[PDB]
């Protein structure tokens, strides 16, 4: 005959739809997920009678704003991509390597291993979006499927394809906030326009794309001013619990004997004009722990192309 | 509500002018850069003052002013 189903986006608000057993879910309603599986192209039967379904296509007006409440300001394709990506990465595994968790290699997800393992070191961050923060807490508890899929959905990552660990890592952190104070003050001046200080606080004072050493971050910068002259900018105060600097792959010789100041970094292997490979590295006990997608190996010395570099807390004041 | 002129710089260090509106999306600016530079949208991402530009957000949310310098970043594939 006909079944009644509960349609939800939030799990606490439901809409009743009655369907026939003559057409598929996709033609009668849209794309639906039942217990994490896609059943849009199946015919409704009594097994789903009286059960809740997670709808992705053709959201109603109220379900759309409930969606913006749960996931933030997302586009209409977002919910379908997240639901599909989540069941696609069902087979993926977090493997314990030397007391920490690393993403086993599967379907070109090595960039995700670099992103997640870097995020796992930032133990002072929180997400403002409720669905993202929930998946983050589930990840830290041992179930990472939700977090992985949401990260890929917010990042516009296509399944099974390589991508950019730096871009995704900083895109994710743009949605986060710091649980302590942090602050960086820039001084900008132009001989015609004058001088002015710019202040950033919170987690935005802890990430920067464009340099890969603290010395380069602290150097003077010069660029065209709105008046046409040359404007300068220089870091003048910096207090943070950590510092994440990212740039293009840059070959360096990482060495324990000199005892470097950074605590972790990411490496791109290969040439940048082609599909390469990511490794996540950490400094512990006078060695470099190299986390390569569920495997770990250790070296005192490593010539490698660095992308992201994680430094400890900053305490700086100049001029 | 009129447009303003910002700058996007490529990998080689060359800055080009773009007429934009603060209400337009980053995705819309990425299409302008893609046309001028000759590189598809999913091959690069934009940063301003060390921060990434999210595609679906409007430019006004990043404090762009006339002759602000946005950086073009190659999107690696690892
Ligand atoms: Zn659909
Ligand atoms: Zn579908
Ligand atoms: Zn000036």
């Amino acid at each position: 005959l006909t079944i009644e189903v509960l349609v939800t986006v939030d799990g606490v608000n439901f809409r009743t739809v009655v369907l026939n057993n003559k057409n598929t879910y996709r033609s009668q309603l849209g794309c639906v997920f039942f217990n994490g599986a896609d059943i849009s192209d199946t015919i409704p039967d009594e097994k789903q009678n009286g059960h809740s379904l997670y709808l992705a296509d053709n959201l109603t007006a109220d379900e759309t704003k409930a969606l913006k409440e749960l996931y933030g300001p997302v586009d209409p394709t977002f919910l379908h991509r997240f639901y599909s990506l989540k069941a696609a990465v069902h087979g993926w595994k977090m493997v314990v390597c030397d007391k920490v968790r690393s993403l086993k290699l599967s379907d070109n997800n090595c960039y995700l291993n670099a992103v997640i393992m870097t995020l796992d070191l930032l133990k002072d961050i929180k997400f403002v979006i409720p669905a993202l923060q929930h998946a983050f807490m589930k990840h830290k508890g041992g179930d990472s499927t939700d977090f992985i899929a949401l990260i890929m959905a917010y990042g516009n990552c296509t399944f099974g394809a390589p991508d950019d660990a730096s871009r995704l890592l900083h895109t994710v952190l743009a949605k986060a906030e710091l649980c302590c104070s942090a602050r960086m003050v820039w001084r900008e001046w132009c001989n015609v326009c004058g001088i002015k200080d710019v202040v950033l606080q919170g987690l935005k004072a802890c990430c920067y794309v464009g340099v890969q050493t603290v010395e380069d971050l602290r150097a003077r910068m010069t660029y065209v001013c709105q008046c046409g002259g040359e404007r300068h900018r220089q870091l003048v105060e910096h207090t943070t619990p950590w510092l994440l600097l990212s740039g293009t792959p840059n070959e360096k010789l990482v060495t324990t004997s000199t005892a470097p100041d950074f605590v972790a970094f990411n490496v791109f292997q290969g040439i940048e004009t082609a599909v390469g490979h990511y490794v996540h590295a950490r400094l512990k006990g006078g060695l470099i722990l190299k986390f390569d997608s569920g495997t770990v190996s250790k070296t005192s010395d490593w010539k490698c192309k660095v992308t992201d570099v994680l430094f400890p807390g900053q305490k700086y004041s100049s001029d | 509500m009129e447009p303003l002129s910002i700058l996007v710089r490529n990998n080689k260090g060359r800055s080009s002018t773009y007429e934009v509106r603060l209400t337009q999306t980053v995705a819309h600016l990425k299409q302008q850069v893609s046309g001028l530079e000759g590189v598809q949208d999913d091959l690069f991402w934009l940063t301003f003052e060390g921060k990434p530009l999210e595609d679906q957000l409007p430019l006004g949310e990043y404090g762009l002013k006339p002759l602000s310098t946005v950086f073009m970043n190659l999107r690696l594939r690892g």
